[PDB]
DNA sequence: TAACAGCTCTAACAGGAATA
RNA sequence: AUUCCUGUUAGAGCUGUUAAC
């Protein structure tokens, strides 16, 4: 009665580069090959601005030298690969701003600071950029840095300064790499320059990379909420990210405020009827008109009754549904024997239920070691002992555990703005959830719909 | 007429009851409704005396 | 015989307003909703700072004063709303510049003066500036006053002072908006008031109203050009504009000179290949890099056979090029009968033969006039009792008149610069002519693409 | 509608760095 | 906020099971 079902490791998925080169290393790849969407001209040259006061200035100067010349890891050099300069490895050059297109911060943002009011602290820092918007053309991607002095306004209740800013600058299409002390100090100086690296080449233009194996009928959704505190109660805004791989070589991630209050994160019938017609409208818009065929819509909550009938009502029977909730505080964890030096191999699923599953997003890594080749990597190594995997249960499907955990595994590798291995979630839900900060921040976006480039 | 007491009127009596859907109900069918069809004839006659593309 | 192809009045195009309020009188709806930027807050409060001689201050002091008070219209009060200064209607405080921002021109300017020599008295003029340089965080617009004293320099045989200081200024990146005594010599103030205030809440870095439902996947070209009279022989400057709108919200305008001699004003082969496939990639750095579906070239004078091929090879298949050439001095005018006690209506296009149209830009327009409600209104009955018709020249387009006369039609209603109802010209040729006066008077400036809010 | 049980989530903080 | 998710402190949201009203 111990003998569970047998589980079986899929492999680490394999992630598209330049040349249409596959190599699940994400970093060793882009040192090796380069960006997937390099083979294209899709960033001329990556022409950036500066937005900060007068004083820190430096700084951003500095860190844009960093990114300039090629960096060594120190910290967590089992996985990090050495930088070969932004021009190296990226195949564009890095354009330091002229005078013109490096802007200063105005001394009332220091006062209001001082004041602590945020969203006056936010409206100021956005009207310093129309310097910069008067040449919105010459520039791709403005670096905003904010002084730790303003640390007062960055984070407290009811706000959320990056959000804000995020929302404010989204309608107005410039890209923004919002630089914290962070990049200054931060010791594994090398870490900066890839993260801020691969954030600024997919933030000017885009697809660093790309995940290879990846059927172009097939629409992936994510679903996720956030909490905004009202006096009375409460507000549940939810947003819905979708990914796919289109005709065109440009693979395409959204998001967009499916929603006027709710009072639970559980989508009315109508409600999600309306955001999966937006959705494959979406698709049949990128897909020249062509139906879905796999459609995955990934929750962090079970699906009640109502959304189930509104997601197999929304399609037709030509398009099967694979409704799965995704848990991430779960009591199982495993450790894997031969007992392993480390632990179990990332990508294992063990069928616990018939319709419910552990999945190890966390865990092993083989074939990304750097020093001593062979060796297993543990990416949360640091922070955790042990992996603790997910529980997917599936509300909606046909057959096939494979299917959707090969699906899970793929999409918690393409999260441009991660500077890691992988995700412990799907790049769906992880963007769902940043838009429902952004919206809870700003309500007056749920009319439109903005790529991931935006927001990571 | 509160929408309950009406769900209990009908619930009390729902034997003898006849219904008269209109064209909004096919409005959710994933038909095209009377504005949506208007726009997608203004559209196809547009299209054609001004020589455009019509799928661009 | 006497029968002609049945003409089309294309209605009077919407601009876009706060809150997304549509109108198609742009100060009234002005005055109803605010300007387009408000909604972004993109330039919040407006500073601006002065360049004048002493002698001539206060009068600045007393325009700018006096644009922070109402004002109602006297001349043109049939479509003049009333005016309710820059805090009410623009939803925008006016900052009073401080003593460190305000500027004198230095003294030797007054004795060029006597000299007459233009270029000297411009370059004295930037030099009188040159303590703004380090200061430009502070103040947003510059208002350079220019006494009817200096008219002996203000315009003579190959310079013009306006055109030669703009030039000199715009690759400073500071916005001026020079004001002579013709600002503070006519009768009507709301006339003068709703030119200054747009024109500097415009300069400043706000979008004081934009096409409304403009599509953004349409980029309409603009090419003009200018005379320079050579001792030996004629010098014509040729220069492109641009008008298209990005994803974003906001909208775009820009110009850039199209090179190294011409002596006629046709574009070879390679050079508008190589202008076109520059604001080819300038619609791309906008657009994430997506195509534009149809290009729209507003051309002056009839396009030669090598011009066609070499703007059609500097696109894709996908793009669509209507190639149109605007012609202003035609035999033709009309008159509108039921004998109709206004003139034809403004956008009644009559198609003459295949690939030749007569549209009425110029016209009486419904539900525009103030007083006397529910009556047409002809904006240049001053000048003229008709309204003369521009003839369209169609080069290139597969077919459709109303595309070419739609669009002409709401381009002549965003030139933030003019404060009446429309133009003659779509903003792109009117643009490219001002930025084909700035680059003959000045040869440096070929190098680098500037926005309209420079040369407004 | 008022408690009570579990399952799971986010909301604020804090926080150190990949088998030693 | 270059990143990652490990914990702490709380509250909700769902399900329920009773007592009602
Ligand atoms: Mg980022
Ligand atoms: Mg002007």
């Amino acid at each position: 009665l111990s003998q569970l079902a047998a589980h079986s490791t899929i492999p680490e998925p394999l992630l598209l580069f330049k040349d249409n080169r596959t190599d699940t290393h994400p970093l060793r790849g882009l040192s090796q090959y380069g960006p997937y969407s390099a083979c294209f001209n899709l960033p001329g040259q990556v022409r950036l601005a500066y937005l900060a006061p007068t004083e820190h200035m430096r700084k951003l100067d500095a860190i844009v030298r960093e990114l300039q010349n090629p960096a060594t890891p120190k910290e967590a050099t089992n996985y990090y690969v050495e930088y070969g300069g932004f021009e190296k490895v990226f195949k564009v050059p890095l354009v330091m701003p002229q005078e013109h297109l490096r802007c200063l911060a105005l001394d009332e943002c220091h006062g209001v600071a001082a004041n602590g009011n945020g969203l006056a602290l936010a409206d100021k820092i956005v009207q310093s950029m129309s310097g910069l918007f008067r040449q919105k053309h010459a520039f791709d991607v403005l670096l905003v840095y904010l002084p730790a002095s303003w640390k007062k306004c960055f984070e407290y209740d009811g706000f959320d300064l990056h959000d804000r800013i995020k929302a404010k600058v989204a309608p107005l299409n410039l890209p923004i790499q919002i630089i914290n002390d962070t990049a200054l100090t931060r010791q594994c100086r090398a870490n900066v320059m890839w993260g801020v690296s691969v954030a600024l080449y997919a933030k000017a233009g885009g697809i660093p990379w790309k995940l290879a194996d990846w059927d172009k009928d097939e629409a992936y959704i994510g679903l996720s909420y956030a909490i905004k505190k009202n006096a009375e109660g409460q507000e549940y805004t939810t947003c819905c990210s979708q990914v796919f791989d289109p005709d065109g070589t440009g693979f395409e991630f959204v998001a967009y405020d499916t929603r006027d209050r709710k009072g639970n994160p559980y989508l009315s019938y109508q409600e999600m009827q309306s955001v999966l017609s937006k959705s494959l409208h979406l698709y049949q818009s990128s897909h020249n008109g062509r139906m879905p065929r796999k459609i995955f819509i990934h929750k962090t909550t079970h699906f009640t009754e109502d959304e189930i009938q509104g997601a197999f009502d929304s399609f037709s029977s030509s398009t099967e549904i694979e409704l799965v909730q995704i848990i991430q505080s779960t009591n199982w964890y495993g450790l894997k024997v031969d007992p392993a030096s480390y632990p179990v191999d990332r990508g294992l699923y063990q069928p616990l239920t018939e319709s419910e599953c552990l999945l190890w997003t966390q865990g092993s890594v083989m074939g990304v070691n750097q020093q001593n080749p062979g060796q297993p990597v543990f990416k949360e190594a640091a922070l955790t002992p042990l992996p603790n995997p997910i529980m997917l249960r599936r509300f909606s499907g046909n057959g096939g555990w494979h299917a959707t955990c090969s699906s899970i595994l793929a999409l918690t590798k393409v999260d441009w703005n991660n500077n890691t291995l992988y995700k412990k979630l799907p790049v769906t839900l992880v963007y769902s959830q940043v838009f429902a900060d952004v919206v809870k921040q700003t309500p007056e976006i749920v009319n439109e719909i903005y790529d991931y480039r935006f927001f990571m | 007429l509160t929408d309950n007491e009406f769900y209990q009127h009908y619930l009390q009596n729902s034997q003898h009851m006849m219904w008269f859907l209109g064209a909004g109900t096919s409005r959710s069918a994933g038909l095209p409704t009377a504005s949506d069809i208007i726009w997608d004839l203004k559209h196809r006659y547009y299209c054609l005396h001004e020589n455009q593309d019509y799928q661009k």
